[PDB]
C-alpha cells in the first residue's frame, strides 16, 4: 500500500507545530486552496493586427483553463524571459497535482495605457479544445465563421480603457461534465474536447483602422487565480520536474 | 466645520456595469423619467397574460413533420427518421439563395441555449377515419452515429425502446422521447456560424410501418400523419450562448470574397481633394493628415493594374471620379489617386520603377463623397 | 358502455347554443381554443359618452363566411383569412344591402368606437368517410405587420395556440376571441387619427393541413360556414351614420 | 386544439430535474425575463458628418424598441460583420415570438475614447415610427425641423466624455397605448405608428466644427436589455428561421 506505516523508528522528541506559520507570521498556509487564490501570470502577448479590423473583429482569444497554457518561451531570437526562465508558476505546479477539477476562474486581464480604446471581452462555452497543440494565446486573422467577431448571446463586458485598462471577471464553470481534465490534453474523444476549458475567451478592441496603429505591438498580460469553487479532485502524482537554477546562464 | 481627518477609501474605478449579469442585482442607471421611483405599470387589461419562461415556451407543439403514410407501404417501410434533439428539421422549398427552416417553439427556444436535457414529446396525428385501421412503430435508439444511421429496419428497432400504436379509432398519440445519455446536459445541434462545436443529437427517433394500412374501398388509400414537438415535462436548457437561429425579417447576406477591392474600414466616405504632402487624391476628412487609405494590390512581377469602379453613380462626383491609380504615399500607406489610359500610363510609370516626383486641383469642385465604400474593379495589363 | 341503439330521433346527443333568437346546434363537442383570458371592460378610462352593449341584438350569431373546400385545394392553402370586425360588416356589404339592415350590426352604424370580445364557431359537414384537417387560427392585427406574409403557414399557425377540424369527425371549431388591441377602442369609422384598416383587430385564417381525401367515387367538396357573436362588447361615441362609409370590398 | 395530448404512450422513467441548471451551475435559466436584461448589441455606427454642425445638432438618431433595429448588414463592400454573420441576436429572436409589449427599455451607449466632448442624449417620446423602414439609426443631415437639434421639455441627459465614455439609460414606457407592437411594422394606421417604439433617443456632440473632425468615423455601439418592466404579452409563435453555420464562409 501507498501510505502504510509499518515500525515507526522515531528518535524525535515533540517540535513544537507552528500552525503552518500561524505563530510567527500570523497567516496559516496549510490551505493550498488560497495559496491559489493569488494571481499568476497567465500569458503575455504583443497586440499583431495582420488584416484591417472592424469593430467586431477579435483581436485576440485564448482557452481559459486552470492547467496553464500550452507555454510559449517565444521565438528562437526573442524569448518571453518570464516563461523562459520561471518556468510553470504556481498553479499549474498545484494542479499538475492532480486530475479533474471542477470550479470557476478569474483573470484580471491588463491592458496598455498608450491606447485608449474600449474594450469588449466575451466568454465562450461552446467551443471545444482540440488538443494541446493550439491551446494558447490566437492572434486572430482574418475572419472565416463566427469565432473571430463579437457575437451577441455570450456573457461580455466592456472595459473602458479611460477609466481603468483593467477588466476582471470570474469564468464560471459551464461545462456538462463532473469535472474537466486538469493536465496537458491530447483529444483522444470528439466529446472529450467539451470538457478541459472553462469556455475561450476572447478580448477585442472596438477601434478602427487607423487607431489600430497605436494598439500595434503592445503588451497585454493576463494573470489568473482560481475563485473559491475550485475544487481539484483526484490524486495524480506529479510528473519529473526541471530545477530552474540549474538552467544555464547566458555566457557573455 | 469640523475637520474629517480620518483616511479615505482606496478603490478600483471601472468604466461600466456588467453586461452579464442580470437577475440579483440593483442595476444603477440614469433614468430619462421624471420621478425616481417610477416605475411602468400594468392595469386590469394591459396585464401580461403569458409569464415569459422557457417552461411555457417549450411546452407548446410545434408541427413539424408530414408524413405521407399510403396504403402500398409495405411491413417495414420508414415513415420517419428524424433526429431526437429540439432541433427537428422542416425546410421550406423556397428560390432564396439562403434556405429558410421551420422550427417548433422547443428548437428556437433551445437554439440560444448551449445545452438542454429532458424528455421530448411528439404528438402523431394520424389523421384518419374510423375505418382506416393501421399500426405502426414509433421507436428510438439511443447514440446512432451517422454510420451506423444507415442498416436500420423495424427489428433492430425493437431491441431498443419502441411504442407500437394501434390505428383503431382513437387516430392521435403522444410519444415521449427518453433522454438517454451519457452526458447530463446534451450539446446545441448547430451553433454559431463556426463549423465546429456542431454536435449530434443523442439518440434517433425512427417510425417504422408495423402493420400495413387497410383502407375500406370507400375511405382513401392515403392518411397523412402530422408529426408535433414539444419539449417535455423535464426538458430545461441551461447555458445562454450565441443563437444559432436568425429571423427571417431580413434575409440579405453579403459574402465578403476578397477578389473586389474597396478602401480600408473607416476611410469611407471619402471625396476627391487636394493634400499639401503630394494634385488631388482621396480624402475621408476636411482635417489635414486625413487621406482615404488603400490596400495593396496584389500585382504579379511584370504587370500592372490600374482601376475602374464597378458603378459610376457610387463614386465620388467632382466629373464622377471612376478611374483611380493606387500607389504608396511615402507615409506607410496606399494613396488612390484620380485620373482622367492616363491612369494606364501612370501605372507604367510607376510599376515600371519611377516614382511619384518625377515629371512623368482645378477638377475639385463641389466635392462630393463617395455612396458609402464603393466597389472598385481592378482592371489588370501587361507592362 | 358501448349500446348503440339508435331509433327514429336518432343515436346520439345534440347540444345546443342558445343567443338572443339565435340557436344553432352541433352533434359534436367543439374544439375550443382561447388565444387570451377575457378583457375588462375599458370604457371607464376613455369614455364618457352613453355607452351600452346592445347585447339583445349584437350578440346573436350572424354567417359571415361559407366556402367549398374541395379535394382540388392542396396541403398548404388559406381557405379564407376572414379580418373578423371587419368580416361581420363586409359579409353583409357582400349579400348587396347596407350594414343598417341587419340587427346585429346597427350600433357600428351608430357609433363610432367599439370593444368586445368575438365568439367564433367555425362549423363544418364532412362526411364520416372524408379524410381532413383544417385549422382555424386567429392572429392579433395580421396587417400591422409585414413578414406574416412569410408566418401565413401551417407551421406556424401551428405554434399559437388554434382549433383543427377534422374532417371525419365533422368537428366544429369554438374559439373565444378577446379583445386585445394596442388601443382599448376599435373605431368603427374614418376617426381623425387613423383612416386606414378601420375595425382590424386581426384575422381569422383557415390554412389545410391535409386536405381532403376519398375514393374516386367519394363526395369531393366540403362546405365550411363560420360564425360570429359579439358577445362582451360596448359601442361608445354616438355619431351620425352618414359618416359611416363603406368598408373595403377585400 | 393546440396543447392537447391525446394518449401519452410513455417508455421514460423519472428524470431528476436540475431546476433548469440550478443544481450544477447555482443558476436557474427557466425565467427568460432574465435572459433578456443581458446586454444585447442594438446598433453600430460610424459618425459621419455631412454639414456644418453647430452645437444643437443631433449627431444621430434612434427608434427606441425592442424588437431590434432594421437589421444593418452594411454595404455590400464593407458589412458590418456581427449583423451579417451573428444575425438578430437574443432579444428580437424571443421578442419574435410575441406580439404586443408593454416596458422599458435600458440602452448603455458606448461611445470612441478618442473624442472628448460633452455628449446630451434627449428621449423624445412624441415621435411616431412611419414604417419599418426608416426604423433605424439615423446619421443626421442638416437641420430642417426641430428633430434635428436639441430640444429643451423632453428628458435629456449629458455624459461627460473626459470621466466616463458611456451614459447609460432607462426609457420609459410613455405610449398612450395598452400595449405595443413588436413584430415589424408596417404603418397600416396612422396612429398605429404610434406605439411602436419607445419613443426616439438622438444623441448629439457638444463640438464645434474644429472639434468635428476628430469625431469623423469613430465608431459608437448601443446596446439594450429590457428593464424590468417590460412583459410581453401575446404569443404568437416564430416565423421562419435561417440558420447560421449554414451561411457561406469567404472562399480564399
Ligand atoms: O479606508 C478606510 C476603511 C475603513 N476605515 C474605518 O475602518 C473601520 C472599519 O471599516 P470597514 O467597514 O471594515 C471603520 O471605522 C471605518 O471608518 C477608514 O477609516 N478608512
Amino acid at each position: 500500500e501507498e501510505s502504510r506505516n509499518t515500525t515507526v523508528l522515531d528518535t524525535t522528541t515533540t517540535l513544537q507545530s507552528s500552525g503552518f506559520g500561524r505563530a510567527f507570521f500570523g497567516e496559516a498556509f496549510n490551505d493550498l486552496k488560497t495559496l491559489m487564490r493569488r494571481y499568476q501570470l497567465y500569458g503575455q502577448l504583443l497586440l499583431s493586427v495582420t488584416t484591417d479590423k472592424d469593430i467586431d473583429h477579435c483581436m485576440f482569444t485564448f482557452p481559459c483553463l486552470p492547467q496553464g497554457l500550452a507555454l510559449d518561451i517565444g521565438s528562437a531570437g526573442s524569448p518571453h524571459e518570464i516563461f523562459n526562465r520561471c518556468r510553470d508558476g504556481i498553479i499549474p505546479l498545484i494542479a499538475s497535482g492532480y486530475r479533474f477539477y471542477r470550479g470557476d476562474l478569474r483573470y484580471k486581464i491588463v491592458f496598455p495605457s498608450n491606447v485608449n480604446s474600449n474594450i469588449w471581452v466575451q466568454h465562450r462555452p461552446d467551443r471545444r479544445l482540440e488538443g494541446w497543440s493550439a491551446a494558447k494565446i490566437v492572434n486572430c486573422d482574418a475572419v472565416s465563421t463566427g469565432q473571430g467577431v463579437y457575437n451577441h448571446g455570450y456573457a461580455s463586458h466592456i472595459q473602458i480603457t479611460r477609466v481603468n485598462n483593467v477588466i476582471e471577471l470570474e469564468v464560471p464553470f459551464y461545462n456538462a461534465t463532473c469535472y474537466n481534465y486538469l493536465q496537458a490534453f491530447n483529444a483522444s474523444s470528439a466529446a472529450s474536447s467539451y470538457a478541459v476549458s472553462l469556455g475561450e475567451i476572447s478580448v477585442g478592441f472596438q477601434a478602427t483602422s487607423d487607431d489600430i496603429a497605436s494598439i500595434v505591438n503592445k503588451p497585454v498580460t493576463i494573470y489568473y487565480s482560481i475563485g473559491d469553487g475550485m475544487q481539484f479532485s483526484q490524486w495524480v502524482g506529479y510528473q519529473p520536474m526541471m530545477i530552474l537554477d540549474q538552467l544555464p546562464a547566458p555566457v557573455v | 466645520n469640523p475637520s474629517y481627518q480620518q483616511s479615505p477609501r482606496h478603490f478600483v474605478p471601472t468604466g461600466m456595469h456588467s453586461l452579464a449579469l442580470g437577475t440579483n442585482l440593483v442595476e444603477p442607471l440614469h433614468a430619462l423619467r421624471l420621478d425616481a421611483a417610477g416605475t411602468t405599470q400594468h392595469p386590469v387589461g394591459c396585464a401580461p397574460d403569458e409569464d415569459m419562461t422557457v417552461s411555457s415556451i417549450a411546452s407548446r407543439y410545434g408541427l413539424i413533420r408530414r408524413v405521407q403514410w399510403k396504403k402500398d407501404h409495405a411491413k417495414g417501410s420508414l415513415l420517419l427518421q428524424l433526429d431526437a434533439d429540439p432541433f427537428v428539421e422542416q425546410r421550406i422549398e423556397g428560390t432564396n439563395p439562403i434556405s429558410l427552416y421551420w422550427f417548433a417553439p422547443v428548437g428556437v427556444v433551445s437554439s440560444m441555449f448551449m445545452q438542454w436535457r429532458g424528455s421530448l414529446e411528439y404528438r402523431f396525428d394520424i389523421i384518419a377515419s374510423q375505418f382506416h385501421t393501421g399500426r405502426l412503430i414509433v421507436g428510438y435508439v439511443p447514440g446512432l452515429t451517422a454510420s451506423l444511421q444507415l442498416q436500420m429496419d423495424y427489428m433492430k428497432l425493437k431491441s431498443s425502446s419502441y411504442v407500437v400504436f394501434d390505428l383503431q379509432e382513437s387516430n392521435s398519440f403522444t410519444f415521449e422521447v427518453p433522454y438517454v445519455s451519457y452526458r447530463p446536459w446534451w450539446v446545441r445541434k448547430y451553433g454559431g456560424n463556426y463549423l465546429p462545436s456542431s454536435t449530434d443529437a443523442p439518440s434517433t427517433l425512427f417510425m417504422y410501418v408495423q402493420v400495413p394500412l387497410i383502407p375500406m374501398e370507400a375511405v382513401s388509400d392515403t392518411i397523412d400523419i402530422n408529426v408535433y414537438v414539444r419539449g417535455g415535462s423535464s426538458f430545461e436548457v441551461c447555458v445562454p450562448v450565441q443563437p444559432s437561429l436568425g429571423l427571417n425579417w431580413n434575409t440579405d447576406f453579403i459574402l465578403r470574397n476578397d477578389e473586389e477591392y474597396r478602401a480600408k474600414t473607416g476611410y469611407a466616405p471619402y471625396y476627391a481633394g487636394v493634400w499639401h504632402s503630394f494634385s488631388l487624391v482621396f480624402r475621408w476628412g476636411s482635417a489635414s493628415d486625413q487621406i482615404a487609405q488603400w490596400p495593396t494590390i496584389s500585382v504579379p512581377r511584370g504587370e500592372l493594374a490600374f482601376l475602374r469602379i464597378k458603378d459610376g453613380k457610387q463614386a465620388a462626383v467632382g466629373q464622377p471620379w471612376r478611374t483611380m491609380v493606387v500607389w504608396p504615399s511615402g507615409h506607410g500607406y496606399n494613396i488612390g489617386i484620380p485620373t482622367y489610359e492616363r491612369a494606364r500610363q501612370l501605372a507604367q510609370h510607376l510599376y515600371g520603377g519611377g516614382s511619384l516626383t518625377d515629371e512623368k486641383a482645378n477638377q475639385q469642385g463641389p466635392g462630393k463623397v463617395s455612396n458609402g465604400n464603393p466597389v472598385w474593379e481592378v482592371m489588370r495589363a501587361p507592362l | 358502455m358501448d349500446n348503440p341503439n339508435p331509433g327514429p330521433d336518432g343515436e346520439g346527443e345534440v347540444e345546443l347554443e342558445k343567443d338572443s333568437n339565435v340557436v344553432l346546434t352541433t352533434q359534436r363537442d367543439p374544439s375550443t381554443s382561447i388565444p387570451a383570458p377575457v378583457s375588462v371592460k375599458w370604457s371607464r378610462w376613455t369614455s364618457n359618452d352613453v355607452v351600452d352593449d346592445y347585447a339583445t341584438i349584437t350578440s346573436r350569431w350572424y354567417q359571415i363566411a361559407e366556402f367549398v373546400w374541395s379535394k382540388d385545394d392542396p396541403f398548404d392553402k388559406e381557405l379564407a383569412r376572414l379580418i373578423l370586425p371587419r368580416a361581420l360588416l363586409s359579409s353583409i356589404e357582400a349579400n348587396s344591402d347596407a350594414i343598417c339592415d341587419v340587427p346585429n350590426t346597427i350600433p357600428f352604424k351608430v357609433h363610432a368606437y367599439w370593444r368586445g370580445d368575438m365568439e367564433v364557431r367555425v362549423q363544418i359537414n364532412s362526411n364520416k368517410f372524408q379524410v381532413g384537417q383544417l385549422q382555424a387560427t386567429w392572429y392579433y392585427s395580421d396587417h400591422e405587420n409585414l413578414n406574416i406574409s412569410s408566418k401565413r403557414s401551417v407551421y406556424g399557425f401551428s405554434q399559437m395556440d388554434h382549433a383543427l377540424i377534422s374532417a371525419s369527425a365533422s368537428n366544429e371549431a369554438k374559439l373565444v376571441i378577446p379583445f386585445k388591441h394596442v388601443y382599448p377602442f376599435l373605431p368603427t369609422r374614418i376617426v381623425p387619427d387613423w383612416t386606414t384598416g378601420i375595425l382590424d383587430m386581426g384575422a381569422l385564417n383557415i390554412r389545410v393541413i391535409a386536405p381532403l381525401r376519398m375514393s374516386a367515387t367519394g363526395p369531393t367538396t366540403c362546405n365550411v360556414v363560420v360564425f360570429i357573436k359579439l358577445n362582451n362588447s360596448e359601442f361608445t361615441g354616438t355619431s351620425s351614420g352618414k359618416f359611416y362609409a363603406s368598408q373595403i370590398r377585400a
